[PDB]
């Protein structure tokens, strides 16, 4: 039994993160202007 | 003639506000 | 006499009164009687206006060609621009028509007696005993007249850059708004037609959940609101069969079933959805633009591979380079 | 009563009247294609079909 | 079309709906062969439209 | 006589019966699994 | 209860999560491209 | 100005007609008896 | 004649009369501009 | 100039809404009906009809 | 009998109801989405429309989209196994292939969709009125991504399914058709404005004329899911509008049906006027204003101005946006103000 | 009611109202055709689109005279 | 386009003509 | 170069100092 | 209010679930990764790279101009090392 | 034809009940579409076939 | 043109001087219940 | 031919005006009841 | 307030509508001429 605050709290940042790799990528990818 | 199509149209909508607030039909309660 | 002021204002503040005259009522009425009269006059009869003060005046009168929808209250000039131009700063009346005076008198009253339209909305609520924030809901349109009318006006340094009052004029406000700002492109405005377009949507869910989970109580013949009388105590819909169908239209726990959370969304939801597109029109009032995608994407050795971004672009030049023909006199337009 | 857009439910088992509607209708239809048709011969113009 | 609209017409003059669509599309009911008759008015206009 | 784009639309037209008949093949397989009353 | 594992539902769910990830991580992927 | 010819006519039979059902309508509701 | 069994009473409210004609003159309000065009 | 200004305007802006809902909340809290009207003693069941 | 079995199972009461018209939407509906998604990330839109339109290429959330196929198509169905992909995949996706098989998949989806409607409504026994306000969706899908581009010169000028790719859209209609001068589109966005003030205004005037079922501030507990008495005062909601904006709802009946009306006639009207502007039939121009602005050198409206956006918005987007066209505009012709 | 000389003559054709066929009747032979039609449908309208190409048949105002 | 939605609504109409006017009683839903 | 470890230790920082409270069991 | 399928709740907080998740759904993830990172997509759907939308000295567009040989014409954009 | 179809529009309007709308089963207005479709498509065939 | 001025401002005056003395007549108090 | 413009509409207004009045009145007095 | 006690209700029999209509028309069509001019 895996207490539901932590599952969300874990899937809530890995969720940030990726998202926030998207955005990184705006300044650094294809979707440059560089 | 078209302006006075156009403020005619307008004056009548004003005029039909009027009725439509102070002569409409009193909301009665319950016993309707 | 009780005391006359003692009475005055238990008259004012009467709820046995047809309409209800506030407390700001009594800025309101007189405030809004002057804006619709000397609107409905300029509309009709208003001689054109230099409205971008470059000597080119612009009529939008009924009686100076113009129709319903082309016809509009040009707004005041540009030589003015943030100047307050009362009809007591004009030589003449014939002067004050043509620097757009009528404009500043409209949307100065308009914009003070729908605040205390919203006051008011307040106060009878108050006095009926009835739950505030009815007013808090109306405080979304009337930002976005305050962003309209004044914010961008003030930011952009000219009352002449402000959204005329007239249809087409609208139209030129936007197209304008588009090229020098690229709104389509700002999250506060997708945010707006989101609230605008999802506003509707719901209008029409709800309206046509409830009008279809009515109880039977009329004819194959008669009319099925008849069905419902004016001060009922129970309820004349099926808000548990309304909530089994849509339940399953997606799935269960997606639908409501508590009337009060789903009037609050029904209200929440445009609410908010417009007060963001007020906020970015009051924000794009200080020249912080949608989102600049011009150029982004290019190939291996450099050459611009064009996205859609970019044909909106090319649109957008072509507004801009086609808009105030004789206005402008140097490269940038920093106005 | 009745509402105004419902005023035609009067036919939907009423046969004789439903058929005599429809007559009416078809008339109507009728008529407007013959007198459609005078409006063009009264107007047009055969002086040249190039 | 016309030889099977002919064929067709005989079937149904002679042969009677199956009791499953009878129920099913309400026949007997007036107001349903407004609803599919519409259906393929409809239909016809959006052809000729095209055409 | 039988044209490539015709072809293409008998592969087109057996693919979709295909497409039809093994979801109709797997409904009234499950549905008649399970339903007691 | 004694609830089942595979359903509808549970098909339903992988309809979508499934290639979700599969995109997020293909996405994911896109942001380290250059020239 | 130069505008068409029919819009009056168009425009006063376009408020008439359909203005004239309803009164027609409701003033033949308004006297039903009872 | 027999007296037609079919037949129902219409109606029109106060309100219906004043939502129909506000309706129809916003709609001429709307149109009259491109009717003179 | 213009970060300030747009940040600035969307929280003075946000503020007169937090304003309006906390005053209104007040009044009604006061005299007492801010949480719904009294289903006995309805205020405007006691107003003579306006209609 | 099988039907009946088959019938059975497919209207048994589960989590995501599936039911006979689920046959028909779930399939497509997933394609539709799926394809959307798909092109969006992967599938590029150079070959036909000398575009960047994925996430592989570079673009953004908002820039992306599934681009519509080449005007040289024409308004073929561009099947996979077409004479035109050629059973080839890869060229397929190329040539825009995935954008009919977003369109019609997504179409017949919608069909489906309100079928479910239907069928559900009927089932539980309630009125199909959730059916009849959807149709609104439908006739604007309809007429704007199938009708509009089969007037034009093929399936290039329709909507491309993305953000941006929708914004061009607007300000196409906006340049070429003029778009926003059309009584039809007028009446449009009335519906949806006038729709979410509906939603807006109903939604507040119930919540702040709620009667007390509760000793707690947070009023949402203290309802009853089983109907019974009327949670907001309706007689009070009555007075209140009757005396600040001197007219006043007293049919719940009434209103609920209107806030039907108002948002799913109003898309209809829109509908229409897009029908109209496939056949290029638009709302361009006031004859009787060019007539005199000709004559008149000195007569200007706000009309007379939008006009000039609409050839410039002409000018410096087709050669661009039209490609087929092989445009060329010298700089000498291109039609300018004063120093931009 | 009211009988007429015509009326009479067309009482045969209007009588067998509600008068229905037992069970699923013609219903699986009926979706043949069904089946047949949408076909048929399909193949016309890609003949149109010009997605169907038949060597003979050429959807253009040329094949005319 | 417009005829759609008279099929749409007479086609509803003839469907539903029993729960036309209106609904009434019982209690089921979430329960197969 | 990578302050991305900096982050991390206080990102989890904060569900932390309530986490041992859930272990400590104790004045949520 | 409820129904035959075992409530999410239980299903998300199982050790069982993330047992077969810790394997499951980083897997996917690596597998759309090297989707993309191995170029494989780029072959997929016929996307250009980087290096692939122009010819080194031309700067036209490989336009398709013609709908029933217009495959023949794509596969004639590439070979000019496009 | 207009005229002769308005004529006739008025004879079935008075003499609206006539006997062949009444089933005699049930003795109450009833039409039998099934077989009315199946005469009128009949005759729709034979008049597109001769046209 | 400058009497307008002056009549104008007497107005707005008046209005704005009923408003505040408005309120200020213990406004609070002019409602259902508690006061 | 060479004629008045108003009078299409004065010819128009001139028939419907009275005869709606008319009608408006007739189909309110048919409507009562007894 | 108080019904009105002065009122009555207004009739128009079909013969005069008839009356009427008849009125109206043939004097459109005695005066048309003269409008058009
Ligand atoms: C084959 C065509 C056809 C036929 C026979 C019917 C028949 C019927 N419809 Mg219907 N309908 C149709 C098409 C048709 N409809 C279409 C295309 C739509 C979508 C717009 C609708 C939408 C619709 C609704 C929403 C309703 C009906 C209703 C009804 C019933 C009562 C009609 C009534 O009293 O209205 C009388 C109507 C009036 C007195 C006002 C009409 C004013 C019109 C709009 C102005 C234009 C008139 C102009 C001369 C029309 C020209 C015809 C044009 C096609 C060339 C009746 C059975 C009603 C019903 O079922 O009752 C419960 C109902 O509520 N229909
Ligand atoms: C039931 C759901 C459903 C529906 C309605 C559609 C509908 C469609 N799909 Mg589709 N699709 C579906 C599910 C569905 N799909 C699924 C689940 C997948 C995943 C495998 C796909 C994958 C897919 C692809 C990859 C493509 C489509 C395409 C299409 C479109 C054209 C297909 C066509 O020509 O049909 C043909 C219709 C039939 C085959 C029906 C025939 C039925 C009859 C009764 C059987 C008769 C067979 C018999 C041999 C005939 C004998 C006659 C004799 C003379 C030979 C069409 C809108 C194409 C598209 O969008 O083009 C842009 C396309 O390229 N689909
Ligand atoms: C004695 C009968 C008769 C004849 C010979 C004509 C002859 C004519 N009429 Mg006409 N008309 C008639 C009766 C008749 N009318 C009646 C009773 C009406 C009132 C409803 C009209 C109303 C009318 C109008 C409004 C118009 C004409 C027009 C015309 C002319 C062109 C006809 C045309 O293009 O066909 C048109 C062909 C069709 C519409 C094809 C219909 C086929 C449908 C879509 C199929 C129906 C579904 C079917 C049941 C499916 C099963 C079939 C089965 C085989 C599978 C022509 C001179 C036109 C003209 O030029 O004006 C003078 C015109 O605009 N007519
Ligand atoms: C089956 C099978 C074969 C398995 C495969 C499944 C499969 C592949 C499925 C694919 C389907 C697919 C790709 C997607 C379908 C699209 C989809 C998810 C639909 C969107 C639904 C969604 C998430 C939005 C819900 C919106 C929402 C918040 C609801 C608004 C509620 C609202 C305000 C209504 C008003 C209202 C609500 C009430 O609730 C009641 C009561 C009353 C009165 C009332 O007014
Ligand atoms: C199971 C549940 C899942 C169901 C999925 C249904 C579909 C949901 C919508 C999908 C959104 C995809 C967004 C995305 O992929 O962006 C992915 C992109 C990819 O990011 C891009 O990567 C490129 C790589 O070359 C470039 O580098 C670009 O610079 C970079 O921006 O991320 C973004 O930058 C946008 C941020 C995400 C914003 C999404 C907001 C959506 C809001 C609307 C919601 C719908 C209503
Ligand atoms: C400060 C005061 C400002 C004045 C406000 C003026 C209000 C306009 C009144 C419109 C008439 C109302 C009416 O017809 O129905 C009055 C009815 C009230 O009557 C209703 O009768 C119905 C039928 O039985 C139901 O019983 C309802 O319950 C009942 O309340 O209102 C409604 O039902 C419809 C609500 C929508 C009102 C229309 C919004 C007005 C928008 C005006 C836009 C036009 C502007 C043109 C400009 C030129
Ligand atoms: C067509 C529809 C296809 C549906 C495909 C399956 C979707 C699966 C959804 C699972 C979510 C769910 O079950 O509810 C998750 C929980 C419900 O919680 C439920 O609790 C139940 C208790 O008995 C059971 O345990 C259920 O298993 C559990 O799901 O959330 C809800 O209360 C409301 C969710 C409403 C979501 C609507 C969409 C909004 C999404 C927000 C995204 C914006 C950010
Ligand atoms: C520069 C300063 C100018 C000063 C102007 C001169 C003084 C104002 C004179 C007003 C004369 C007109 C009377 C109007 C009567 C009436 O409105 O209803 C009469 C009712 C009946 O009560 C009323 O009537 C009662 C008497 S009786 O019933 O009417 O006989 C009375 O007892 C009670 O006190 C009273 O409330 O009055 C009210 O309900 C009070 C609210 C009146 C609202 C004013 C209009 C609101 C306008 C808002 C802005 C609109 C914008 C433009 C709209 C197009
Ligand atoms: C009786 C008789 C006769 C006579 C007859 C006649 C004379 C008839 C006529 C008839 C007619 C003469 C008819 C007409 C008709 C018409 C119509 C019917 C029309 C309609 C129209 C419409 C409906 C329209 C609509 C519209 C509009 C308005 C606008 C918008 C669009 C639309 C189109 C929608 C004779 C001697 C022979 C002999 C026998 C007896
Ligand atoms: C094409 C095609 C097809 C199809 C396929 C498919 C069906 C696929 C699918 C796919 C999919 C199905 C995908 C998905 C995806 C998804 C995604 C990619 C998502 C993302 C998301 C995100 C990113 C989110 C975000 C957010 C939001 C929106 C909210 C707020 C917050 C956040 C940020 C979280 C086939 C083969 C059949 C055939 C051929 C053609
Ligand atoms: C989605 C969701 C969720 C989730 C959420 C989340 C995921 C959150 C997170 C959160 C977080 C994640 C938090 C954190 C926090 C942290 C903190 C608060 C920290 C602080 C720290 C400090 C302040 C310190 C600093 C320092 C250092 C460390 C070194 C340098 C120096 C100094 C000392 C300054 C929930 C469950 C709600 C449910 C709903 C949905
Ligand atoms: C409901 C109807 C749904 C129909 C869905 C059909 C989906 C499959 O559609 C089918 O795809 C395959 C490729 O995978 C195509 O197959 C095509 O490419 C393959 C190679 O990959 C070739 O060997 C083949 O000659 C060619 O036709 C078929 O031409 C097409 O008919
Ligand atoms: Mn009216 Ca805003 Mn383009 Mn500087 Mn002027
Ligand atoms: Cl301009
Ligand atoms: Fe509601």
């Amino acid at each position: 039994r895996i207490p539901l605050w932590i599952v969300a709290t874990v899937a809530g940042m890995g969720v940030i993160v990726i998202v926030g790799l998207f955005f990184y990528g705006a300044y650094a990818g294809l979707g440059s202007s560089l | 003639m078209e302006t006075i199509t156009y403020v005619f149209i307008f004056a009548c909508i004003i005029a039909l506000f009027f009725f439509a607030i102070f002569f409409r039909e009193p909301p009665r309660i319950t016993k309707k | 006499s009780a005391n006359l002021w003692e009475r005055f204002c238990n008259w004012v503040t009467s709820t046995d009164n047809r309409l209800y005259v506030g407390w700001f009522g009594v800025i309101m009425i007189p405030t809004l009687l002057a804006a619709t009269i000397c609107f409905v006059i300029a509309f009709i009869a208003a001689p054109p206006v230099d409205i971008d003060g470059i000597r080119e005046p612009v009529s939008g009168s009924l009686l100076y060609g113009n129709n319903i929808i082309t016809g509009a209250v040009v707004p005041s000039s540009n030589a003015i621009g943030l100047h307050f131009y009362p009809i007591w700063e004009a030589a003449s009346l014939d002067e004050w028509l043509y620097n757009g005076g009528p404009y500043q008198l409209i949307i100065f009253h308009f914009l003070l007696g729908a605040s205390c339209y919203m006051g008011r909305q307040w106060e009878l609520s108050y006095r009926l005993g009835m739950r505030p924030w009815i007013c808090v809901a109306y405080s979304a349109p009337l930002a976005s007249a305050f962003a309209v009318f004044l914010i961008y006006p003030i930011g952009q340094g000219s009352f002449s850059d402000g959204m005329p009052l007239g249809i087409s004029g609208t139209f030129n406000f936007m197209i304008v708004f588009q090229a020098e700002h690229n709104i389509l492109m700002h999250p506060f405005h997708q945010l707006g037609v989101a609230g605008v377009f999802g506003g509707a949507l719901f209008c029409a869910m709800h309206g046509s959940l409830v009008t279809s989970s009515l109880i039977r109580e009329t004819t194959e013949t008669e009319s099925a609101n008849y069905g419902y009388k004016f001060g009922q105590e129970e309820e004349t819909y099926n808000i548990v069969a309304a909530h089994g169908y849509f339940g399953r239209l997606i799935f269960q726990y997606a639908s409501f079933n508590n009337s009060r959370s789903l009037h609050f969304f029904l209200a929440a939801w445009p609410v908010v959805g417009v007060w963001f597109t007020a906020l970015g029109i009051s924000t794009m009032a200080f020249n912080l633009n949608g989102f600049n995608f011009n150029h982004s994407v290019i190939d291996a050795k450099g050459n611009v591979i064009n996205t859609w971004a970019d044909i909106i672009n090319r649109a957008n030049l072509g507004m801009e380079v086609m808009h105030e023909r004789n206005a402008h006199n140097f490269p940038l337009d920093l106005a | 009563g009745l509402p105004w857009y419902r005023v035609h439910t009067v036919l939907i088992n009423d046969p004789g009247r439903l058929i005599a509607a429809h007559l009416m209708h078809t008339a109507l239809v009728a008529g407007w294609a013959g007198s459609m048709a005078l409006y063009e011969l009264a107007t047009f113009d055969p002086s040249d079909p190039v | 079309a016309g030889i099977v609209g002919i064929i067709a017409g005989l079937f149904h003059i002679l042969v009677r709906p199956p009791q499953r669509l009878y129920k099913a599309l309400r026949m007997g009911n007036i107001e349903t062969v407004l609803s599919s008759s519409i259906a393929a008015v409809f239909f016809a206009a959006f052809v000729v439209a095209g055409t | 006589t039988i044209t490539p784009s015709l072809k293409g639309f008998f592969i087109g037209l057996l693919s979709g019966a295909v497409v039809l008949g093994l979801t109709f093949a797997v409904l009234i397989a499950i549905s008649q699994i399970d339903k007691v009353q | 209860v004694s609830y089942p594992i595979f359903t509808v539902r549970w098909v339903a769910v992988h309809t979508l999560a499934v290639p979700t990830i599969f995109f997020l991580g293909a996405i994911a992927a896109m942001q380290f491209i250059q020239r | 100005m130069e505008v068409n010819q029919l819009g009056l006519i168009a425009t006063a039979l376009f408020v008439l007609v359909p203005s004239v059902f309803l009164i027609i309508l409701y003033v033949q509701t308004e006297s039903q008896q009872k | 004649m027999e007296p037609n069994p079919n037949r129902q009473p219409v109606e029109l409210n106060r309100t219906s009369l004043y939502l129909g004609l506000l309706l129809i003159l916003v709609l001429a309000l709307l149109f009259s501009s491109y009717f003179f065009n | 100039r213009s970060w300030l200004a747009t940040s600035h305007f969307v929280l003075a802006f946000f503020f007169l809404v937090g304003h309006l809902w906390h005053a209104g909340r007040a009044r009604a809290a006061a005299a007492g009906f801010e949480k719904g009207i009294d289903r006995e003693s309805e205020p405007v069941l006691s107003m003579p009809s306006l209609d | 009998g099988w039907f009946d079995i088959l019938d059975d199972w497919l209207k048994r009461d589960r989590f995501v109801f599936v039911g006979w018209s689920g046959i028909l939407l779930f399939p497509c509906a997933y394609l539709a989405l799926g394809g959307w998604l798909t092109g969006t990330t992967f599938v590029t839109s150079w070959y036909t429309h000398g575009l960047a339109s994925s996430y592989l290429e570079g673009c953004n959330f908002l820039t992306v989209a599934v681009s519509t196929p080449a005007n040289s198509m024409g308004h073929s169905l561009l099947l996979l196994w077409g004479p035109e992909a050629q059973g080839d995949f890869t060229r397929w996706c190329q040539l825009g292939g995935l954008w009919t098989f977003i369109a019609l998949h997504g179409a017949f989806g919608l069909i489906g969709f309100m079928l479910r409607q239907f069928e559900i409504a009927r089932l539980v026994g309630v009125r199909p009125y959730n059916a009849i306000a959807f149709s609104a969706p439908i006739a604007v899908f309809v007429s704007v991504f199938l009708i509009y581009p089969l007037g034009q010169s093929s399936w290039f000028f329709a909507p491309s399914f993305g953000v941006a790719a929708i914004f061009r859209f607007l300000l196409f209609f906006q340049g070429f058709h003029n778009w926003t001068l059309n009584p039809f589109h007028m009446m449009g966005v009335a519906g949806v404005l006038g729709g979410a003030l509906l939603c807006a205004i109903h939604g507040a005037t119930v919540e702040n004329t709620l009667f007390q079922d509760g000793e707690g501030a947070s009023t949402f507990r203290a309802f009853n899911p089983t109907q019974a008495e009327e949670t907001y005062s309706m007689v009070t909601a009555n007075r209140f509008w009757s005396q600040i904006f001197g007219i006043a709802f007293s049919n719940k009946r009434w209103l609920h049906f209107f806030m039907l009306f108002v948002p799913v006639t109003g898309l209809w009207m829109s509908a229409i006027g897009v029908v109209g502007l496939a056949l290029n039939l638009r709302s361009y121009d006031f004859i009787s204003q060019e007539i005199r602005a000709a004559e008149d050198p000195e007569f200007e409206t706000f009309y007379t101005k939008n006009l000039l956006l609409n050839e410039g918005i002409r000018a410096w987007m087709a050669p661009q946006d039209q490609p087929h066209e092989n445009f060329v505009f010298p700089e000498e012709v291109l039609p300018r103000g004063n120093a931009l | 009611a009211r009988r007429t000389w015509l009326g009479d003559i067309l009482r045969p054709l209007n009588s067998e109202y509600g008068k229905v066929a037992p069970g699923w009747g013609t219903t699986p032979l009926m979706a043949v055709f069904m089946g047949l039609f949408l076909v048929f449908l399909l193949i016309i309208l890609e003949i149109y689109n010009s997605t169907l190409i038949l060597d003979g048949v050429n959807v253009s105002w040329k094949a005319l005279g | 386009l417009l005829f759609f939605f008279g099929h749409i609504w007479h086609g509803a109409r003839t469907l539903f003509r029993d729960v036309f006017s209106g609904i009434d009683p019982e209690l089921s839903p979430e329960q197969v | 170069i990578a302050q991305l470890t900096m982050i991390a230790m206080i990102g989890i920082a904060g569900p932390m100092i309530i986490f041992l409270l859930a272990v400590r069991r104790g004045n949520l | 209010g409820t129904t035959g399928e075992r409530p999410f709740s239980d299903i998300i907080t199982s050790v069982r679930y993330w047992v077969i998740h810790s394997i499951t759904i980083p897997a996917l993830f690596i597998a759309g990764w090297l989707f993309v990172s191995t170029g494989l997509a780029y072959d997929v759907f016929g996307t250009p790279r980087p290096d692939s939308y122009y010819a080194q000295e031309q700067r036209s567009i490989p336009l398709v101009t013609d709908r029933f040989e217009a495959k023949q014409q794509v596969e004639t954009f590439l070979e000019q090392l496009k | 034809l207009s005229g002769l179809l308005f004529l006739a529009a008025c004879w079935h309007w008075v003499y609206w009940d006539l006997e062949l709308f009444r089933d005699p089963r049930t003795g109450e207005p009833a039409l039998d579409l099934p077989k009315m479709f199946g005469i009128h498509l009949f005759l729709a065939g034979l008049l597109c076939f001769g046209f | 043109m400058e009497t307008l001025k002056i009549t104008v401002y007497i107005v707005v005056t008046f209005f704005v001087l009923l408003f505040v003395f408005g309120f200020l007549s213990g406004d609070p108090a002019r409602n259902p219940k508690r006061k």
